[PDB]
């Protein structure tokens, strides 16, 4: 039982690991940074970002 | 060109021997589970099957026509059966030893059965009675057959004697030993001029009607060689063996020609189809697979 | 049913017309039976509840036998697909 | 007195009698426990004081669905000597139902029929649901009408037979299966109607607007056609019919007795407030060919006699005014021989409304069972489906080595062909 | 060969013979062969149809005894041939017992 | 009240039997002790078919766990659920059978097949109906190949009106764990067509494509291929242990998917295998339960059914559904794709509605398909089979134990008279 637990955790701890990466990434907003407009406003409606 | 390519079963004892019809594609079989079964090659399901003897099927038989098949069984019973109603019409138990072969006549009146008791009798399906008995043999016959035109019937049984008698009179007209051993299966040409014996020897050897003269001797397999056919291209001869392997030998390429070993146990008949291209091959392993 | 009985275009309806609604759908219940369902959907709403929300509940806590709703007033062993032999644990 | 016993053969013949006696309870007012808190002759045998109990047999040779009624919201109502089941089930073959597995539970079966017929002092006939696409509703309902036929004479038998459809089919051997059983009603049956569960998946999908309809849901309005053939012995009404009276004028030969059916309001609550239900608006809606509970059309055939069951608020005026604007309509048609084809039976009472039902409370309604020369379709789609896996041999030595002989698919295939020349012949001018 | 396939076909066993030296092994054949022969001395209740070695000498050892007691004799190599399984021991203990039960000859 | 009696051989048949017994006692509510901790009703009014009741309340399963190397039932009473099992049923060798399929059917298997039979008979006559014998077990190996088709051959002749399932696994194409499969694999067939009256085919590489593409497994443990063997198992015999709307045994399931008797090996798969990240997003519906179960990656047979045309097809749905939808989607799959299925067949697929889902699980499905496309994997067996044979290699740890050449001249034979239909019925 602690051979296959073991087995198991490691599986959700990389992806748990994986999860909280991009979570991280999406929270801080330094992924998509190519896809990041710049100016802080919405060019379309000139409304500011919240 | 001869390999599987169908299989037929159905079967739970041995098949004893096995037949096909006159001029339709269908396979009529009679083995040790006491029943006659009628399969067609093109699609390897049953048509039609009968029961009701009491023992072992020992050889199933068809008429010319195709009308009426008779079966001789282990419990000395030769039952005739008509496949229009499936009804059998008679069944001769007058025999108390066990019957080998049976073989209708060129019209289909009558029908020669070959029993234990050393004798070869005429059997009737309207009269139900014995119409002539002979006895030219000390052992029991194992096959009879009867020549298309003429009346040179073929005994033959294990006392290593092939007799070629006038049956109508009652008379055997000789008697030919060229056999080593007991014969079980006596198979005539396209014609009366030659027929084929079988022997416990291995040699399918091709006699004259008179003349017996052997133009061909081969050799089959360890164990003994059972059941002969001739197929109707008239350059083919097909020999089952115990060793569990069918022998085609060519009349002119080479004595045998090819081997089929795709059976496993005992074969103890063998015919052809009326297309020519076809074998139908039974065994000791209930498998009447036809060979292609 | 509910949508054609909503006259404010709101995307909730009282407990009253969601009687009505409920009974329209099958006659016969209660509204009693139907301020339960709504108690159970939305606790804190003080009258009202999201009809896409209670549909919802009742399609997804529905069952196909009624002799198993008796359980209703540990994960489950083909729920996990993975950690094959950890299945339950020793002691 | 007048009493119906019915009989219900295999999984589609106790999950519509499931059905069928919520709705006939309910009707009387009969509670779930069996005690009501002189109409109830007819379907209940009241046992001594403060019970009543079902006139009916539950019979099916698997147990789990015979369990069920035994541990449902129906313990206390249905006899627990009535409710028959065996240790296995035939599985789809007729060979088992009919030969092997079936003949063990049918002496069974006899006898607590013997017990039911001898309560009543007036039996006025068997109901018979079964599935001719199983195994138990095939075999064993085959078996069951054979010993009732040679035992209770002359009496009248009604078939409420669920049929396979074309499109869809829950099994594979369901031609196989439903062929042998056509030479077992065909003789035996004194009324076939014809269900088709694709037609009543239609009905359900346009009328109720069900998306995903079930078996439960089906079953529930199969009842509400067999509670409107037996509300005339029941309820008092202006124009009364008997069980009696339903063959005499729907069957004009002994081969011929294939009737079709249709209810026609079948609507939900929704669709009620914005219908005005008229007499001759529902019965508009009866004839409608889309309303058939069996996939077949009547404009490909034509008419040869007509029921018509009214209940509710129906004056026997307006009944006669929508029979005439039938009549006139040409997209009906009826045989040239049968000029007055039409049975009216007007009752008092409004269909009760099961709560749990996707039906509505409707005033009045209508059942219409008629016998038309477009049976002859239903038979004819089967025919080539049953030639098609028989040339081959398919799915034939689990009835060979079941006892069965192989010309027995033959002689049903013949039997088949032969109604299927009757019905030709018959309609034609 | 063809004499002794026909003995073991008219007394209509159960068994069927395929491979007959695997389907002889274990002496239920035999033993049947023996209770048709002698239907009060020897009976198919005595004998278990089974593949273990032990089931395989019990039945082996009383259809010895019981042989030995009427004076029809079998070879002891022979039947350590059959319960060993070695090929050619059970074609030989059937051309022996086709030649003791109904007395033929062999070719 | 109708009575499964399980039985496992060899090292597969006992890991696969442990997983499949923690699966089968988690939804009964059946706990390791033996007692039961379930929280509905429904669980102990069928619970007869797979466990016998014994004094003082528990629940012993009906199992005959046997193996001619007594290490492996060691592993399988340290497995989790090993102490439910009655002492008495684990039957076990001495030897080891070593990967020869003659070791385990004629030399060493035949001194414990006769207390094989001994506990199976005493198991059939307590239970009151049959309604046949579940086995589980490799044709690769010597044990569950030599001593299985044994025991099958011995059960089908004592009791011939039973039913037979194998859950048989076949060897793989790609890679082998044994050099000798093809000849164990080819004896093992050649007993299992004449005596099997229904056979189910896995294949373990086609497992580990479950848990990886599928699954998204990226270390799947040897025990997670037996969590998807075990899944399919409970599936099989859903109906007879739970009401439904439609009912359907292990009887009707094989005269549904059998159309001739040597046409009986199937290829299966357990349709809702999601991942815990897909989990969220997938609508747990029965359309796309339909055609997840179709799809090719699914099916745990190394065959592939776009090759050959479906011959028959049988859909076992558990949960809340409705009867039409999912009649309906049977419908359409005959239609979208008609090329792949037989023509001669009206309505190949059969349908059966259960009402108690798994547990944890709002609705699953489970697939049984006999294809004319499973002949690739014969042909595939028979071409390694012919390889080996023809130059007489690994043949003398076989005749050493009794056989000789021609029995391997049968199964050859008969592999190719298996496939010879097959492919006729493709045309
Ligand atoms: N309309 C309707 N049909 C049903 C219902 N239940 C089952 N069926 C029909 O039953 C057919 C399947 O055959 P069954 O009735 O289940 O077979 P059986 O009578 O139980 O016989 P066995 O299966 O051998 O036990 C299907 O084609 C369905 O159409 C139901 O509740 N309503
Ligand atoms: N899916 C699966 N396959 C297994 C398991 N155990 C063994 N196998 C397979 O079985 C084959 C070997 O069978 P084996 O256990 O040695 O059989 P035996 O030696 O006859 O008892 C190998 O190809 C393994 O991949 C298991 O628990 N699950
Ligand atoms: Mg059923």
């Amino acid at each position: 039982y602690h051979r296959e637990r073991s087995n198991w955790e490691t599986q959700a701890q990389a992806a748990a690991r994986e999860a909280a990466r991009l979570e991280a990434s999406r929270t801080t907003g330094t992924g998509a940074k190519r896809n990041q407009g710049s100016e802080s406003y919405n060019i379309i409606s000139l409304n500011y970002n919240n | 060109m001869l390999s599987l390519n169908k299989t037929f079963k159905g079967h739970l004892l041995s098949v004893a021997n096995l037949a096909l019809h006159p001029t339709k594609p269908i396979l009529v079989t009679a083995s040790d589970d006491k029943t006659w079964k009628m399969w067609h090659m093109p699609g390897g399901d049953l048509i039609m099957c009968g029961e009701g003897h009491k023992d072992w099927v020992a050889g199933v038989d068809f008429h010319p026509a195709g009308t009426c098949l008779a079966s001789g069984g282990g419990d000395s019973a030769v039952k005739i059966w008509d496949f229009e109603k499936q009804r059998c019409v008679t069944t001769f138990t007058d025999h108390k030893q066990a019957i080998w072969s049976v073989r209708f006549h060129h019209l289909g009146e009558v029908v020669a059965s070959g029993s234990l008791d050393h004798t070869v009798r005429l059997w009737d399906l309207p009269a139900g009675k014995c119409r002539m008995a002979l006895r030219g043999h000390v052992d029991s016959v194992n096959d009879l057959a009867w020549q298309p035109f003429s009346s040179s019937l073929a005994t033959a049984s294990s006392d290593k004697t092939v007799s070629v008698w006038d049956a109508r009179a009652g008379l055997c007209t000789q008697t030919y030993y060229g056999h080593q051993n007991s014969c079980n299966g006596v198979s005539f040409n396209i014609l009366g001029t030659q027929l084929a014996s079988t022997d416990a020897d291995g040699v399918v050897k091709l006699w004259d009607t008179r003349m017996t003269a052997e133009v061909a001797t081969i050799n089959t397999g360890k164990h003994p060689a059972n059941k002969s056919c001739f197929d109707r291209s008239g350059q083919v001869l097909a020999v089952a063996c115990d060793d569990g392997k069918v022998k085609a030998y060519s009349t002119t390429d080479g004595v045998l020609q090819a081997e089929l070993a795709g059976h496993e146990d005992a074969v103890q008949a063998v015919l052809f189809d009326p297309a020519g291209q076809y074998l139908v091959s039974c065994g000791s392993d209930n498998t009447f697979r036809l060979w292609s | 049913v509910f949508v054609r009985n909503d006259l404010t275009r709101c995307g909730q309806l009282p407990v009253r017309d969601m009687t009505r609604c409920c009974q329209a759908l099958v006659p016969g219940i209660s509204e009693r039976q139907v301020a339960a369902v709504m108690a159970v959907v939305d606790p804190n709403s003080a009258g009202g509840v999201d009809y896409r929300a209670f549909v919802q509940k009742l399609t997804e806590t529905g069952v196909a036998n009624p002799r198993m709703l008796h359980s209703a007033p540990a994960t489950g062993a083909l729920t996990r697909f993975g950690e094959g032999g950890s299945l339950t644990a020793p002691d | 007195m007048r009493e119906v016993i019915s009989i219900h053969i295999g999984q589609a013949g106790i999950q519509v009698g499931n059905a069928c006696w919520e709705l006939y309870c309910l009707e009387h007012g009969i509670q779930p426990d069996g005690q009501m808190p002189d109409a109830f002759n007819t379907f209940f045998s009241e046992t001594g004081a403060g019970k009543h109990v079902p006139r009916c047999i539950f019979l099916d040779l698997e147990p789990t669905v015979v369990d069920e009624v035994r541990t449902g919201t129906y313990r206390q109502l249905f006899h627990p000597e009535q409710l028959i089941s065996g240790k296995e089930d035939a599985a789809n073959n007729f060979a088992r139902g009919h030969y092997t597995i079936g003949k063990e539970i049918v002496d069974l079966a006899l006898d607590r029929i013997r017990k039911l017929a001898d309560n009543c002092t007036g039996l006025q006939g068997f109901l018979v649901f079964n599935a001719v696409g199983g195994g138990t509703g095939s075999g064993l309902g085959s078996l069951l009408l054979e010993r009732l036929s040679v035992d209770y004479g002359k009496k009248s038998k009604l078939g409420f037979t669920v049929y396979p459809s074309p499109q869809v089919s829950t099994a594979v051997v369901e031609p196989y299966n439903s062929v042998l059983s056509t030479h077992s009603l065909l003789e035996h049956t004194d009324v076939a109607v014809m269900l088709d569960n694709e037609a009543i998946y239609d009905i359900c999908r346009r009328s109720l607007d069900i998306e995903r309809p079930t078996y439960t849901n089906l079953n529930r309005l199969i009842a509400q056609v067999i509670s409107s053939l037996t509300a005339s012995l029941r309820f008092d009404g202006a124009l009364n019919v008997d069980i009696t009276e339903f063959q005499t004028n729907l069957v004009p030969y002994p081969r011929i007795h294939f009737m079709l059916s249709s209810y026609a309001p079948i609507i939900s609550a929704e669709k009620a407030y914005h219908e005005q239900l008229s007499v001759a608006e529902i019965t508009n809606a009866a004839f409608e060919p889309a309303s058939m509970m069996v996939k077949c059309d009547p404009r490909h055939g034509k008419y040869m006699a007509c029921c018509l069951m009214y209940r509710g608020d129906v004056v026997p005026k307006d009944v006669n005014a929508s029979v005439a604007t039938i009549k006139t309509k040409r997209t009906i048609q009826f045989v040239d021989w049968c000029p007055t084809g039409f049975k009216c039976g007007i009752n008092y009472q409004p269909p009760t409304v099961v709560p749990g039902g996707d039906l509505a409370k409707v005033q009045r309604a209508v059942c219409m069972i008629s016998n038309s020369t477009a049976i002859g379709e239903i038979f004819s789609r089967l025919d080539h489906k049953f030639d098609l896996m028989y040339a081959k041999r398919a799915f034939v030595h689990w009835y060979v080595g079941e006892g069965m002989e192989e010309g027995e698919f033959s002689e049903a295939r013949e039997d088949l062909a032969a109604l299927e020349k009757d019905f030709e012949e018959v309609g034609a001018e | 060969h063809r004499d002794v396939l026909k003995w073991v076909q008219g007394l209509d066993l159960s068994q069927s013979l395929k491979n007959c030296r695997r389907d002889v092994a274990n002496g239920f054949l035999v033993a049947e062969i023996f209770s048709r022969y002698f239907p009060a001395d020897i009976q198919m209740h005595s004998f278990a149809n089974a593949a273990s070695s032990h089931f395989k000498r019990d039945n082996w050892t009383q259809l010895q005894a019981f042989c030995g007691r009427q004076g029809i004799n079998l070879p002891g190599d022979l039947v350590e041939g059959c319960v060993q399984g070695v090929h050619g021991a059970a074609i030989a203990l059937l051309e022996h017992l086709y030649e003791a039960f109904t007395g033929k000859k062999v070719p | 009240m109708r009575e499964i009696v399980h039985i496992q051989g060899g090292q597969c048949g006992n890991q696969i039997g442990a997983k499949f017994w923690e699966v089968v006692s988690d939804e009964h509510g059946i706990d390791p002790t033996g007692t039961y901790h379930g929280d509905s009703d429904l669980q102990l009014e069928r619970i007869n078919v797979y466990f016998n009741e014994a004094t003082g309340g528990r629940y012993v399963p009906r199992a005959i766990l046997m193996d001619l190397e007594p290490g492996t039932m060691d592993s399988v009473r340290s497995g989790p659920y090993g102490q439910i099992f009655r002492p008495d049923n684990f039957v076990f060798g001495q030897t080891g059978a070593g990967n020869n399929w003659a070791k385990g059917h004629y030399t060493e298997g035949a001194e414990l097949i006769d207390s094989v039979l001994d506990v199976v008979r005493k198991e059939a006559e307590s239970c009151d109906c049959l309604q046949g014998f579940q086995v589980c077990h490799s044709l690769g190996g010597g044990t569950g190949s030599g001593m299985g088709t044994l025991l099958i051959s011995k059960i089908r002749e004592e009791y011939p009106d039973r039913m037979m399932l194998t859950f048989s696994v076949v060897p793989s194409p790609k890679v082998s764990d044994t050099v000798v499969e093809p000849y164990n694999a080819t004896l093992s067939v050649h007993q299992l067509v004449e005596n099997a009256d229904e056979c189910m085919v896995l294949d373990n590489e086609a497992l580990y494509d479950i848990c990886f593409r599928t699954l998204k497994l990226t270390t799947p443990t040897f025990g997670d291929l037996n969590h998807l063997i075990s899944a399919v198992m409970s599936g099989i015999t859903c109906c007879l242990r739970f009401p439904g709307q439609l009912n359907a045994d292990l009887r009707k399931l094989a005269v549904n998917l059998i159309p001739f008797p040597r046409l009986h090996f199937f290829m299966v798969g357990f349709t809702p295998l999601t991942s815990r990240g897909s989990q969220q997003y997938r609508a747990l519906t029965v359309p796309e339960l339909t055609q997840q179960m179709w799809d090719a990656k699914n099916m745990m047979c190394a065959a592939d059914p776009r090759h050959g045309r479906y011959l028959t097809a049988s859909a076992l749905f558990r949960g809340r559904m409705s009867t039409k939808e999912v009649d309906e989607q049977m419908l359409n799959v005959q239609n979208k794709n008609s090329s792949y299925f037989v023509e001669w067949i009206p309505n190949n697929v059969k349908s059966s509605v259960c009402d108690i889902p798994p547990k944890g699980l709002k609705m699953s499905a489970t697939f049984i398909g006999n294809s004319t496309a499973i002949q690739e994997m014969f042909k595939r067996v028979s071409e390694q089979f012919t390889a080996m044979f023809r130059r007489k290699a690994f043949l003398h740890w076989y005749t050493g134990e009794g056989m000789d050449e021609m029995e391997f001249t049968e199964a050859e034979s008969n592999m190719n008279d298996l496939v010879s239909e097959y492919q006729q019925y493709q045309d």
